[PDB]
């Protein structure tokens, strides 16, 4: 109502943004109408929105990541179509003013709100189950982290509705993203979205790091955990040691933009290059945060579907620890073209090359896990094989790019985009879909349709090759990134092929949606009765396919590496305990959503320079936190009756199915 | 910990704060010495604060009070030294 | 239960160590940033920094005495020591605010040079950390006065001890690097 | 692409960079190709359907296999890292080329959505075009009047950044006379697509002197900072322009605009 906000902040004239806003608002209105009609408001509030259960927060991360993937891929389609039309000597349909917004928003969404939400969803879903714990160390902290991520997502989406988004790339390099050269409010949207998302992610990292070390099942030493728990611990260590760098960097840029300081300005002795260093000091650990958990997932799948013990457990854990250690001394490999001395460039090139060895070791351990096993061609196993094949080429191109000599001409070219898209699609989203199809029974109690899954996998891999292999050739031809208008016609053909690839990936995404739909429709015929659909090695498969809000009635005792496999081999897998005991559990808290709403108001007011509203929002956040610090009734006791009833129902299911 | 260790830490902190301040305000030595000695006294005071006041011990949390702190010190020694070195090189290579 | 919360707060303090190390590196890069403006030697008053350091050290010692009294299962002693610690912290924040006001009024604000911007950023970050500690002490004292020394209260006191001693260590590093070394 | 800009370069630096790319490609192939081949081989040969395939559900560790897995990557990284050190120390843009002919100094100021070039020795100025005789070293001193940009001629060789108030050095030599495309490799804003220029490697010196004389005939002059700022106005898809008279120290003044 005050500040820069006015009737001119909404783009009336531009049709594309208005039809996008109409689509989003009608979708929201239809969802609200359906929820009201079914009267599930109370159930959603008391079971999902205020849930402190790790499984619910994991599923809700998966939902957020899936719904944001649609917006990301829509931006990808729009960019590819614009490039294809511009290559044919046409004006196209996307002015630079819109193309810059589109690619910046696409990058930010697909990095911060598609990959991290899905990966952290998988962690919340399985990590507490695998270690044999009932919940996480800080449940309310997990809920608050979820709501902070949702606040970031809301700010990014509402950026389209009112005002504009950043036009400075997904990392907002200082001189362009400065107050002098970017007078718009888009950079403020970027700043506050990433700040609040970073706060959420830091809290998540601390929570998981404490949970893994402190709340392990008795008799399970560090070198007896499942490999996914190792990868998650490494990723959380990276989050804790990295995200402060992003927080400080964005805080310095917003100080420059608001109070008119000279941290990164080109004048009054500001050092602009500093920002780049800092952001990349945070930038390169981030990608390992995306790639470490998915490795674990594949390891788990390699264990489950090869029907044999995983190869080189010690080698795998030492390789992931080596990756975690080396992922802090390699960031300069992002700007060899900045003009640093031969010594610094050579050193950073060599150290970036060194980290390749552990990844190769992990790939070879997976290959020898498939060596003399019985391989079942399930959806997850197809995802794993596709991941290995794609990620090998991705890593090859990466180590080629890590050489400063090659980097001097392949930097910011479509070769670099081919690299990072190649490795992301190969590892991150492949592991995401593999985990989603692999852990679906543990989240809902029924299996996914295999035919649609296989179709989606084939479409994804074929489309990815067709869309990104021409980008290698284009990068070789000298075509640079972020080109919108009057593209050299010599780059037309390859881009057209890329466009074909894009629509192929589209079909894959459509296939995925259809799969979920049919998986929901035919749930009554594909139920997971025994709780062990694929004979998984880890403890997570010991529980019923719908896990109780308490993960285990009795905390399991572990003596070996693969706990559940050893329990099945010994013949003691489903034994009725003599007696059940009252279980201490944490209560559902509603303060997370209140703090999230106050943070949303504060961020929005900061973006539009509504000072009083920002003060009100910040005061609301602090007051809600202080008030929730008072009450002591935060935990309750689950009685013996309910635990006995659920355990008897599960054992009856086991007996009838068995 | 006891009152005795806190009082000892307090006395050592008073000494390690007074000496550098008095040395700098008077220019009692060569600038190289006035830098090296104050950095040494600063790190000694940091260790005294960690031991006496923060009860920095190995046994607590089955050895994750040592490991976490040493790991973060290694990360700081990487990040700060790396940034300083990179910017020194990047500033030396753009002079006219 | 207290163990997990204390370990979590320790990991958060390690994250905050990384946060402050980034600001230290930024200041070290932009230490000579100032162009046609005040330098370290021109504006840094060493007596003021010495008084600030002694008052924050007094705050740390008083809070330590509060922790010992809490181990002694006494409420009044803990309340008195917490009040003295909060008074010392308030004095320190007062001096920092006075220094910032004096710098801004004299046309030497964070918008004048890179060096001044970095100095303001680092000392301001420490200031907001100390004022967060002060608000935490206020809420903790008002909780103790109405709840007594419970397990949750003991856990919160241990976490605030870790936070306050960490802030004192950070201030030691700050006055060593920024104030004392600059005025050399 | 066989006839690509990088795989068929015309400059020397391009030639060593292409050789380095091919050597690196060859070294990484020896490990990558077996990984994919073994992936497909183990997927097919050891499927659940096969009965004759040897089943080992307990073989989970092997010292020989682990040693073989660890060794080959280490050796490949050692060889390619030695090559990386040698090439990086031998392909620094901030390093004068070894050649008999004296280098020609070109100053590259990067205005918003256009390219500005100054020949101080020849005392001329150009917008979106350069020229230099073939088989002659060219010494680029690159700076940005504004937001970061990236000077890049794909066929000739290595790229560099242009940043405000900072001079960055680059060296390029053309082995074959002709016209080469030059772009910006750093997104500077809406007009970033606009940034495009042509490098003309003349067959002989005489053609270069003729081009310099033609530029000298331009009615427009760049003698004062006011004219420089008038040209520095935000404009998009700027045409090739010439300026006869240039201030002796214009690059220095452009850098000192930011007091650095
Ligand atoms: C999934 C995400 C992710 C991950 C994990 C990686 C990890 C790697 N990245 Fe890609 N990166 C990813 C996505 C990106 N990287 C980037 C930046 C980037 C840059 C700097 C950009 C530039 O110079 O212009 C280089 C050189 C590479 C190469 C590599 C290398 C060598 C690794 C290594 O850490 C791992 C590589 C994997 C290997 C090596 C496995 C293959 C090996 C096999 C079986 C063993 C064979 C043995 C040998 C080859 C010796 N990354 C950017 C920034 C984009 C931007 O600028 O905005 C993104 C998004
Ligand atoms: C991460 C840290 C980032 C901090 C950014 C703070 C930005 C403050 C903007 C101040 C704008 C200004 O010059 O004041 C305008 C008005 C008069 O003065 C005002 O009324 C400004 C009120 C600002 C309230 C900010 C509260 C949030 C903390
Ligand atoms: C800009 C942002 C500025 C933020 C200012 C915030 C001021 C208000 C502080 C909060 C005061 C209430 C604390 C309540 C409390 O006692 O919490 C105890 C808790 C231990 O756990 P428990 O007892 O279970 O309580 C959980 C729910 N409270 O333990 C806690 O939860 C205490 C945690 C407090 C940590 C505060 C950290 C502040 C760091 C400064 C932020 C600014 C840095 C910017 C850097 C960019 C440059
Ligand atoms: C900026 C830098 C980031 C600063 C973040 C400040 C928060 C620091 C929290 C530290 C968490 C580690 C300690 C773990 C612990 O023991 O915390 C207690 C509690 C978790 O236990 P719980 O399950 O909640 O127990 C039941 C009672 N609540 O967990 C809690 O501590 C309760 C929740 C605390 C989080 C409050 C969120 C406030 C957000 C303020 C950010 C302001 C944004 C402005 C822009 C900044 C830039
Ligand atoms: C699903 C298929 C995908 C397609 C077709 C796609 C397509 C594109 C395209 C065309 C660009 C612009 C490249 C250019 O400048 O010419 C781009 C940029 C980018 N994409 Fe994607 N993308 C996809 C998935 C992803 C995913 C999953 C992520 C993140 C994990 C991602 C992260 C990025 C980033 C960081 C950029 C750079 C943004 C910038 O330059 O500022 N992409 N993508
Ligand atoms: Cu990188």
């Amino acid at each position: 109502m005050f500040g820069k906000l006015s009737l001119d902040a909404v783009p009336f004239h531009e049709p594309i943004v208005m039809v996008t806003i109409a689509g989003i608002i009608l979708g929201g209105l239809a969802l609200v109408g359906l929820i009201t009609y079914f009267g599930k408001w109370t159930y959603l509030w008391k079971e999902w929105l205020t849930s402190v259960d790790h499984k619910r927060l994991g599923i809700m991360y998966i939902i957020v990541a899936i719904v944001m993937l649609l917006r990301g891929f829509a931006d990808a389609i729009m960019m590819r179509s614009q490039q294809a039309l511009a290559s044919a000597g046409e004006a196209g349909f996307l002015p630079p003013h819109h193309y810059d917004q589109i690619f910046t928003a696409h990058g930010v969404i697909m990095i911060f709100f598609v990959a991290m939400p899905f990966v952290i969803g998988l962690m919340n879903l399985v990590v507490p189950l695998q270690i044999g714990a009932r919940d996480v160390a800080f449940p309310f902290l997990n809920n608050l982290s979820f709501w902070f991520t949702v606040v970031g997502v809301i700010l990014v989406n509402v950026s389209l509705g009112v005002g504009e988004f950043a036009q400075t790339g997904w990392l907002a390099y200082p001189p362009l993203s400065g107050i002098e050269y970017s007078p718009g409010v888009g950079v403020d949207y970027w700043i506050w979205s990433l700040q609040l998302s970073g706060i959420g992610t830091t809290l998540t990292g601390i929570n998981f790091f404490v949970t893994i070390l402190k709340m392990r099942a008795p008799g399970m030493t560090m070198f007896k955990m499942p490999v996914f728990t190792w990868a998650s611990l490494c990723a959380n260590v990276l989050i804790i040691a990295s995200f402060p760098i992003l927080t400080v960097t964005v805080a310095l840029l917003t100080l420059d933009r608001y109070l008119g300081t000279h941290f990164f300005t080109n004048d009054m002795g500001g050092n602009m290059m500093m920002y780049i260093n800092l952001i990349w000091a945070w930038g390169h650990p981030e990608v390992y945060i995306l790639i470490l958990p998915v490795f674990g997932v594949f390891s788990e799948i390699a264990a489950t579907f090869s029907r044999k013990r995983l190869f080189g457990y010690t080698s795998l854990v030492w390789a992931t620890v080596c990756i975690t250690v080396l992922s802090f001394i390699v960031w300069l490999h992002h700007f060899f073209t900045m003009g640093a001395g031969a010594n610094v460039n050579a050193f950073f090139g060599i150290t970036t090359m060194i980290i390749a060895i552990p990844t190769g070791v992990k790939i070879f351990n997976w290959l020898f896990t498939m060596y003399q096993g019985r391989i079942v061609f399930h959806s997850a196993m197809l995802w794993t094989i596709g991941f290995i094949v794609t990620f090998s080429v991705g890593g090859m191109t990466g180590v080629l790019l890590a050489v400063p000599g090659a980097d001097f001409v392949l930097h910011n070219s479509l070769f670099l985009i081919a690299h990072f898209h190649n490795v992301i699609i190969g590892g991150v989203v492949f592991g995401c879909f593999a985990g989603m199809t692999y852990w679906w029974p543990k989240a809902f109690g029924f299996k996914l349709n295999e035919t649609w899954g296989k179709r989606a996998f084939w479409f994804w891999i074929i489309g990815f090759f067709v869309a990104f292999m021409p980008l290698y050739a284009l990068g070789f031809m000298g075509m640079t990134r972020r080109l919108s208008q009057q593209i050299d016609p010599q780059f037309h053909t390859m881009l057209m092929i890329a466009a074909s690839g894009a629509v192929l990936i589209a079909l894959g995404i459509l296939c995925l949606v259809i799969q979920m739909y049919v998986s929901i429709r035919d749930r009554d015929q594909n139920r997971d009765l025994t709780g062990d659909p694929w004979g998984g090695r880890t403890l997570e498969w010991a529980t019923s396919s719908p896990p109780p809000f308490y993960n285990f009635a009795v905390v399991p005792h572990v003596h070996e590496r693969d706990a559940f496999w050893e329990m099945k081999e010994k013949g003691e897998a489903y034994k009725k305990p003599d007696h059940y005991e009252e279980i201490h559990m944490p209560k559902n808290s509603g303060a997370g959503i209140v703090i999230a709403a106050f943070s949303t108001i504060f961020g929005f007011a900061m973006i539009w320079h509504i000072w009083w509203l920002a003060i009100v929002g910040f005061a609301g956040m602090i007051i809600t936190w202080i008030v929730k610090s008072f009450d002591e009734d935060v935990d309750y006791y689950v009685p013996v009756a309910e635990i006995e009833k659920l355990e008897n129902q599960h054992f009856d299911e086991i007996t009838k199915a068995g | 910990g006891s009152v005795k260790t806190y009082m000892t830490g307090f006395i050592l902190s008073i000494i390690l704060t007074v000496i550098p301040f008095w040395m700098v305000m008077t220019g009692a030595a060569s600038p190289a010495v006035i830098l090296g000695t104050i950095l040494a006294m600063a790190v000694v005071q940091v260790l005294v604060h960690l031991v006496c006041f923060l009860h920095m011990n190995t046994k607590s949390d089955e050895g994750w009070n040592m490991t976490a702190f040493v790991f973060t010190v290694l990360i700081i020694a990487i990040l700060v030294v790396g940034s300083i070195w990179i910017m020194w090189n990047l500033n030396y290579n753009m002079m006219m | 239960a207290g163990g997990t919360k204390i370990f979590g707060f320790w990991i958060y303090l390690m994250s905050d160590c990384i946060l402050f190390s980034i600001l230290f590196a930024t200041y070290a890069v932009l230490v000579n940033g100032t162009a046609g403006g005040p330098t370290g030697k021109d504006i840094f008053e060493l007596p003021f920094v010495l008084v600030e350091t002694f008052l924050l050290l007094f705050s740390s010692i008083t809070y330590g005495m509060a922790a010992i009294a809490m181990y002694k299962n006494n409420k009044s002693q803990v309340i008195s020591w917490l009040a003295l610690t909060w008074l010392f912290g308030a004095g320190f924040i007062g001096m920092e605010i006075y220094e910032f006001h004096h710098l801004i009024v004299n046309g030497m604000g964070p918008d004048r040079s890179g060096f001044l911007s970095a100095f303001f950023a680092l000392v301001g970050t420490h200031g907001l950390h100390v004022t967060s500690g002060l608000i935490w002490m206020a809420v903790l004292m008002v909780q103790i006065a109405r709840r007594g020394l419970t397990s949750t209260n003991r856990t919160r006191i241990m976490c605030l001890s870790l936070f306050w001693h960490f802030l004192d260590v950070v201030w030691i590093c700050v006055f060593t690097v920024v104030y004392l070394m600059g005025a050399m | 692409g066989c006839n690509s800009a990088l795989l068929d370069p015309k400059g020397q630096i391009g030639l060593e960079q292409r050789s380095l790319i091919l050597t690196a490609f060859g070294l990484m192939l020896i490990v990558v190709i077996p990984a994919i081949l073994m992936a497909v081989g183990f997927a097919w040969k050891y499927r659940a359907s096969n009965k004759d395939a040897k089943y080992s559900p307990n073989w989970s560790h092997s010292n020989k296999v682990e040693a073989v897995v660890w060794t080959v990557p280490i050796l490949i990284i050692i060889f390619l890292a030695v090559l990386t050190w040698k090439t990086t120390h031998a392909l620094e843009p901030s390093k004068p080329l070894a050649h008999d002919e004296k280098p020609i100094t070109i100053e590259v100021v990067s205005m918003d959505w256009k390219w500005f070039f100054i020949y101080p020795e020849q005392g001329i100025a150009t917008v979106n075009e350069i020229a230099f005789p073939a088989n002659t070293p060219v010494y680029f001193k690159v700076t940005s009047n504004s937001v970061m940009n990236s000077f890049f001629i794909p066929r000739l060789g290595s790229q560099i950044y242009a940043m405000a108030g900072m001079q960055t050095r680059l060296h390029l030599i053309a082995n074959e006379p002709g016209t080469y495309d030059g772009i910006s490799a750093s997104y500077s804003g809406p007009g970033f697509s606009g940034m495009k220029f042509k490098a003309i490697a003349t067959p002989d010196r005489a053609a270069f002197d003729q081009w310099v004389a033609k530029a000298k005939q331009s009615p427009n002059t760049m003698s004062d900072m006011a004219a420089f700022e008038k040209l520095a106005a935000p404009s998009e898809y700027n045409q090739v322009e010439y300026f006869s008279n240039v201030k002796p120290d214009l690059f220095a003044d452009v850098i000192n605009k930011f007091m650095a």
